[PDB]
């Protein structure tokens, strides 16, 4: 399937170059349950990233679950206008896509120098 | 083409008195003629130049 | 109702205090609370990429996380998306020369989350001709301050398109700011008469260049000073 | 601190200027804001969308442009601005016209800046407490031998920076301004570096001016409001 | 509605006298517009170079400040207590998510906790292997909130905006610009 | 700054020094072609091989380079440069920094000795 | 003590003007339309019974 | 409540979301009465008689050579080497005024002359790189460098424009009068 | 102000020699009160008039064709 995450040309909003975006919490909910899936299937359940995103996205579905109306949920939620937080739940799954190929969670493979890092005491 | 009317109503213009009530039609009917192919120009925007600024019509439909 | 019999201001009664009171206290008290959750905040981010981040520093609300340059592209597409972040306006970006470091330039990346009201900073190192790779690629605006930082400073941005000088001569030979390069240069200008042209010549000066920074002090002016760690992130003495 | 005192009469002084100002800007704005030419040059020139306006960096009445409402004066206030009440424009369209109708409310907000500091202005020290920092009075360097000896290295020495790093951002009438100084401990600066805010103006120039015709090309200009002192130096 | 118009004949402006007011009340678009010239007797008089306040000035300080005895300047000097940079490592991170914390010490044996210090001081337990070895209590008090999520980040001051909208506004209703406060 | 400029290049580096050396070979082609635009374009006073023999000389200059890195730094700013000819942006007076010898005799006197340097000792 | 500087009245100083004083000034537009309206109609009564009255001269003449 | 993450409190204010546009049909105004004022340009009328107001009222031009604008006493021109009373050159040699000049447009040579007092021999301002930033005339212990009030010194060399130290002692000879009301007027607030 | 009716009285006050004296020194008309004179010969005068706008009360009547 495919899903649309921010209105190009519609009714007008606050913000320019968004616009209203029609049914707001199902491209929500799915985007959530995508970001989900992917995360529990391919990163590692000991790693930070994966328990806070997955936490995270969490309280953002159970409030998007909960509340009927638009700006109820907005004002719990805590960023900006639904269209904006579409925007974002959008690239935290493209974030968490990318994650997967980066592989975050490895020891660091450049050490500094000693000599690096000194500044004047 | 719109100044060789102009110039084509310049003779009219000082005949007026004596084609009372019928070089008045006539000249009625050359008007009328003109402006229709001037409404053809202006339907079709043909003085007019876009611009190809445009601001992103197409969506973000993903996956 | 008339411009002549309008009241003046100079004479009326005017506030007179006998005595001003000002208390006097520390500007760095007003931080300490925001500073540990700065702090706590940082501790997190290095706990979340463990691969990329070297370490971090918190001055006095100023956050810096210390990365390396190959580890430049992840970090950054990080403090864009992650929404805890959202670090999406570019501020400034530039180069600072150490010489007596082997790795002589370091790269500076500020941000701002106007979300969060948030700012950042990212360094990295760069040598001389090895490179930093861009984030042009991220952010639109970010390729003319990486410019800048080239022209400047020859740091390198791999992956750039127009990289080329910016604020220079065109025909201009060198890097300005750097600490090998003399202040007043290594060319000057004038207008021959007999090419009819402007001529590029070697350096001559009716004046010379008199630096008065030798005749510094000879003591050490400040002291170490106190420190803004909370009694969580610093290591517990045994017993 | 500050150089000086106030002159002896000036605080009087810039609230019978501030009244006929009121009037003064009003006229300004009559042959403009509904003037149908200056519409019509002006009402989707440089379009700027809001997430647009964050990755190319902008920022002043150039971000508050186009719907973001972003100040540093009320977001991370300094010198005394929270102290003072006023309110902030800020555009819906990105275009030069929402540009342009939030400068001319913020001559507005700014007189109504100067009649609320006008009205609350304390006595007190104009420069900071300590003569290690800034120079002695006159009066006293002459009767001093302590504040003499603060007076002349002051001035052929300095004063010494802890060392230290900082960026600090306020916001110029072009926008946000700011400056990065790498302090080493001695008594010249180890780096500076502004950012100019017309810079990243400047630099977003071909991203807005795409598609638009050589007389938009120009009311453009006036928007990022390009001064040239800022963008190379 | 504090800020509204007042009439010409509060604002310091040479304006018009006689009949020729009464005329100039006729012709104008609003009446109480001042012309702009400043009133010659009140603006800058007298002039900078004579004042008598200027003989009768003296420098300003406050109190704890230009007290004679009580302070001493070491109390009350701030540019030699800056505070310095915190500068952690990876390894030093590792050292506080398995020792502790000087708020909460999880050390017992102190000096066998200066060798068990140690061996992280030169390096022998890893960061990632520090966070796997750290409990879920741990991990959910001081690396993440105590509720799992992740820490916002974080603003000294926090604003909340409050859009005027009524007759308070800058602009009526049809204008493209709002006010924010 | 979506779209970059006429004759630019995305700058990247090669880990392999024949890539780096059909790099500046496709380059010398580069400047070889441009050298009577540049004549044009300048006005200058001489002939198109002049030109063409700077451009060799100045390749001639770094022949016996062995770092590939410096190699790099090197190409990118002889592209810089040939972008920077070849749109007209440099003009002819930065243009002429190129040719300072042959432009004029600087006069009499010429020091190749020891003694005549040391007559005006190096002036 | 702070002597011999510039400080605000003890009462403060009266309130500026700084809202926008643009108060829509005009009849109707429908009454300057109306006014068209006649000024025009009149102006074409006086032109063409100045046109009859020449017809009659040059008959005369 | 617990914010999620990405949440502060500052979420969007109450009324953050715009209101539909208008159509044409959900208008006040009447078609006629709008094109009564697209027709007969009203706006631009209003605007037009903004300046026939301001053909009719006073100018604000001053005649220059006759008549001079305004003058603080803080204000900087050309540059001036006092004396005592009673005749005594008042520079004492102490390099202040060169180690504070942000451009070095101050030269000094100083030596001990024939009384033992400390003097300078040589003064020299180059008044083409000097910034008048006025850091010469705070620095200064004794006041002997000041900055007079005249910017009416327009040259046509560069050779004029360079002060030696007898340029400087005939300025301050010449504008005493003057820089008396300069620093009766300032000297309580420097 | 810009008016004729102060150009004529001041031209009535200052007498035609002055007038004319004025009128090829300035393009303004002018009555002072004679303040003072210069060491070099300069008279100087201060406008008690009315109708005067700021700046306008002082100024210098030369000596010399050639004046600075
Ligand atoms: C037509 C002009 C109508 C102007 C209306 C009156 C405006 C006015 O003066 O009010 C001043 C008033 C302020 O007065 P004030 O500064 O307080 O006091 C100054 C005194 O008035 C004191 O100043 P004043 O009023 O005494 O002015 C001096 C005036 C004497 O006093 C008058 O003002 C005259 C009385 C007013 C009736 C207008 C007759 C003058 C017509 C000008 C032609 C002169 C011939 O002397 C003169 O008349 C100078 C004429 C000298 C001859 C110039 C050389 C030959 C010119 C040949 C003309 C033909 C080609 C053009 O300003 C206003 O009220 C606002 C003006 C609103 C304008 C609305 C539009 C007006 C109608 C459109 C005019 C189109 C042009
Ligand atoms: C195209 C532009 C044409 C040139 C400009 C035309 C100007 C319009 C002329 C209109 C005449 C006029 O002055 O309007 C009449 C005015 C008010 O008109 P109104 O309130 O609509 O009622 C009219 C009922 N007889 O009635 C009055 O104002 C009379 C005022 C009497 C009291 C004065 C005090
Ligand atoms: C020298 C001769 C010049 C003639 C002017 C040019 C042609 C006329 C143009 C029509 C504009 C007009 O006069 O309209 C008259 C209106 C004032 O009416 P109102 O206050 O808005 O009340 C209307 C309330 N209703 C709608 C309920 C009825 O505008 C003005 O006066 C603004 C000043 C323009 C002055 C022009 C000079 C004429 C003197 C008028 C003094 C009242
Ligand atoms: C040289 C002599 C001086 C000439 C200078 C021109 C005078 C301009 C006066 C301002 C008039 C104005 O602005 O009227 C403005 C009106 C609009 O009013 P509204 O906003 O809809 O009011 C709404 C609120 N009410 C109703 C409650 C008040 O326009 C019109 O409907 C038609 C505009 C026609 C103007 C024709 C003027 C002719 C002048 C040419 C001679
Ligand atoms: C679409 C257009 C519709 C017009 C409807 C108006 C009807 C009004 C009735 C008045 C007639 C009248 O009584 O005036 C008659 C007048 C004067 O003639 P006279 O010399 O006095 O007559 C004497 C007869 N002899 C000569 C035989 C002795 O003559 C006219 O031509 C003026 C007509 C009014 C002008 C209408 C113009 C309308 C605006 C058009 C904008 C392009
Ligand atoms: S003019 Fe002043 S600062 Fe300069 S040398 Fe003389 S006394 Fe010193
Ligand atoms: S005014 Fe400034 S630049 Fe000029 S001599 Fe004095 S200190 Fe130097």
């Amino acid at each position: 399937q495919s899903v649309l995450v921010q209105m190009r040309e519609g009714t007008p909003i606050g913000l320019t170059g968004i616009y209203q975006h029609p049914n707001p919490r199902p491209a929500l909910i799915a985007l959530y349950e995508a970001t989900l899936k992917e995360l529990q299937d391919k990163h590692p359940k000991d790693s930070v990233y994966r328990q806070s995103i997955e936490n995270l996205t969490a309280h953002r579905k159970q409030i998007v679950e909960d509340n009927e109306v638009s700006e109820v949920i907005e004002n719990k939620i805590g960023a900006g206008l639904i269209e904006e937080v579409v925007i974002q739940a959008h690239e935290e799954l493209e974030l968490a896509k990318k994650m997967s190929e980066w592989k975050p969670w490895e020891e660091l493979e450049e050490k500094p120098l000693e000599d690096q890092w000194v500044y004047f005491n | 083409p719109f100044d060789l009317e102009i110039s084509t109503l310049l003779p009219y213009v000082m005949s007026i008195y004596l084609v009372s009530n019928y070089g008045f039609t006539i000249v009625l009917l050359f008007l009328l003629i003109l402006i229709i192919g001037f409404v053809y120009e202006i339907n079709t925007n043909a003085l007019k130049i876009n611009k190809h600024n445009k601001p992103n019509t197409d969506s973000l439909i993903y996956k | 109702p008339s411009w002549e019999n309008i009241k003046d201001i100079r004479l009326d009664p005017k506030v007179h205090v006998d005595e001003v009171y000002e208390p006097i206290v520390n500007p760095a008290d007003r931080y300490l609370q925001h500073v540990s959750d700065l702090h706590q905040y940082a501790k997190y981010i290095m706990a979340a990429l463990p691969k990329y981040i070297q370490g971090f520093s918190v001055w006095k609300d100023e956050l810096t996380l210390h990365v390396a340059p190959s580890a430049v592209i992840p970090v950054t597409t990080f403090l864009r998306d992650n929404t805890s972040t959202q670090y999406k306006s570019i501020i400034d970006i530039t180069a600072v020369d150490y010489p007596s470091r082997e790795n002589r330039f370091e790269v500076v990346y500020n941000f701002l989350s106007v979300r969060h009201n948030s700012r950042i900073r990212l360094k990295t190192y760069a040598t001389e001709v090895t490179p930093v790779p861009s984030i042009t690629c991220l952010y639109e605006g970010a390729n003319w301050f990486e410019r800048e930082a080239y022209d400047m400073y020859g740091v390198f941005f791999e992956g750039h398109p127009d990289l080329r000088r910016i604020m220079t001569d065109y025909g201009f030979e060198g890097h300005p700011l750097r600490k090998d390069f003399p202040l007043t240069g290594y060319t000057e200008v004038r207008w021959d008469e007999e090419k009819r042209r402007v001529v590029y010549e070697p350096l001559e000066l009716t004046q010379a260049f008199r630096n008065f920074s030798a005749g510094s002090t000879a003591w050490e002016p400040v002291g170490p000073g106190r420190d803004d760690r909370p009694d969580s992130f610093k290591l517990p003495t045994p017993k | 601190g500050v150089s000086q005192d106030l002159p002896a009469g000036l605080l009087d002084d810039i609230y019978m200027w501030a009244t006929q100002f009121g009037d003064r800007l009003d006229e300004i704005e009559e042959l403009l804001t509904d003037n149908r030419i200056w519409k019509l040059r002006t009402v989707n020139i440089g379009t700027v969308t809001a997430q647009d306006a964050l990755n190319l960096g902008l920022s002043g009445p150039m971000l508050r442009g186009s719907g973001i409402p972003f100040d540093i004066r009320k977001n991370a206030p300094y010198d005394a601005y929270d102290k003072v009440d006023f309110d902030v424009p800020v555009g819906m369209n990105g275009d030069c016209y929402d540009r342009y109708l939030i400068r001319m409310a913020e001559f507005r907000q700014s007189l109504r800046i100067i009649e609320q500091c006008c009205n609350d202005m304390p006595a007190g020290a104009v420069k900071v407490e300590d003569f290690k920092i800034n120079s002695p009075p006159r009066n006293l360097m002459k009767e001093d031998m302590e504040a003499l000896i603060h007076h002349f290295l002051l001035y052929t020495k300095g004063y010494s920076v802890p060392p230290g790093e900082t960026y600090t951002a306020i916001e110029a009438p072009k926008g946000e301004m700011g400056v990065y100084v790498v302090s080493d401990g001695s008594e010249r600066p180890y780096k500076c570096k502004i950012r100019a805010p017309g810079f990243a103006h400047l630099g977003a120039f071909d991203h807005i001016a795409r598609g638009h015709f050589l007389p938009d090309a120009v009311a453009i200009i006036g928007t990022m409001d390009l001064v040239f002192g800022e963008v190379d130096r | 509605l504090p800020g509204g118009p007042v009439p010409v004949f509060k604002k310091y402006t040479v304006g018009s006298k006689g009949i020729w007011e009464k005329l100039r009340v006729l012709l104008a678009i609003a009446p109480n517009r001042s012309t702009g010239n400043p009133i010659v007797p009140l603006y800058r008089v007298p002039t900078p170079g004579s004042r008598p306040e200027a003989n009768v000035y003296q420098d300003p300080s406050s109190y704890p400040t230009n007290d004679i005895a009580e302070n001493p300047y070491w109390k009350r000097d701030h540019r030699r207590a800056y505070p310095q940079t915190a500068f952690f490592d990876q390894k030093t991170v590792t050292g506080l998510l398995e020792l502790g914390s000087e708020a909460t010490p999880r050390i017992a044996d102190g000096e066998a906790g200066t060798k068990a210090l140690a061996n992280i001081a030169n390096g022998g337990v890893s960061f990632t292997q520090a966070l796997g070895k750290s409990s879920k209590d741990v991990i959910y008090g001081e690396v993440l909130t105590v509720n799992g999520l992740p820490p916002v980040a974080p603003t000294l001051a926090p604003k909340q905006w409050k859009i005027i909208e009524g007759e308070a506004a800058i602009y009526p209703k049809g204008y493209p610009c709002r006010t924010f406060h | 700054a979506i779209i970059a400029t006429a004759f630019a290049e995305t700058v990247k580096f090669s880990g392999s020094k024949q890539e780096l050396q059909k790099r500046t070979l496709a380059l010398y082609r580069q400047f070889l072609r441009g050298a009577p635009t540049f004549a044009d374009l300048y006005e200058v006073q001489f002939s198109i091989p002049t030109i063409r023999t700077k451009i060799r000389q100045e390749f001639e200059r770094h022949r016996f380079v062995d770092d590939l890195s410096i190699q790099n730094v090197l190409y990118a700013k002889g592209h810089m440069e040939y972008q920077e000819c070849i749109n007209f942006w440099k003009q002819q007076a930065q243009f002429l920094k190129y040719f300072p010898e042959e432009d004029d005799i600087q006069g009499r006197h010429q020091p190749s000795n020891f003694v005549d340097k040391f007559l005006k000792n190096r002036a | 003590p702070s002597v011999g500087q510039d400080l605000p009245p003890v009462g403060g100083y009266e309130p500026v003007q700084w809202r926008r004083n643009l108060p829509a000034r005009g009849f109707r537009p429908l009454v300057y339309l109306a006014a068209l309206c006649g000024i025009c109609g009149y102006g074409f009564y006086r032109a063409l019974g100045g046109i009859q009255e020449r017809r009659e001269l040059k008959r005369e003449k | 409540n617990i914010y999620a993450g990405g949440s502060a409190a500052a979420a969007p204010p109450a009324g953050f979301r715009i209101h539909r546009p208008a159509t044409w049909e959900e208008s006040e105004e009447g078609a006629l009465s709008k094109a009564t004022k697209y027709f007969l340009l009203a706006e631009m009328f209003r605007g037009l008689y903004v300046v026939l107001e301001q053909f009719f009222r006073a100018p604000y031009t001053i005649y220059y050579p006759f008549e001079k604008g305004p003058v603080s006493p803080r204000f900087r021109g050309e540059h001036a080497l006092r004396r005592y009373p009673s005749g005594e050159e008042r520079c004492i040699a102490c390099k202040l005024c060169e180690a504070i000049c942000p451009a070095l447009a101050i030269t000094i040579d100083a030596e001990e002359r024939i009384d033992g007092s400390r003097r300078t021999t040589k003064y020299d301002i180059d008044m083409t790189k000097c910034i008048y930033c006025g850091y010469c005339q705070e620095s200064c212990p004794v006041d002997a460098i000041v900055e007079t009030p005249n910017v009416e010194y327009a040259t046509e060399t560069r050779e004029e424009l360079l002060y030696n130290k007898e340029k400087l002692l005939a300025n301050g000879d010449k504008w005493e009068l003057e820089l008396q009301y300069a620093l009766d007027a300032d000297a309580p607030y420097r | 102000s810009s008016s004729l009716y102060r150009v004529l009285r001041n031209a009535w006050e200052v007498g035609p020699r002055s007038y004319w004296k004025q009128l090829n020194s300035i393009g303004d008309t002018k009555s002072g009160r004679l303040v003072g004179t210069d060491i070099y010969g300069n008279k100087f005068y201060e406008t008690d008039h009315q109708d005067e706008i700021h700046l306008r009360t002082r100024y210098v009547e030369y000596k010399e064709k050639d004046y600075d």
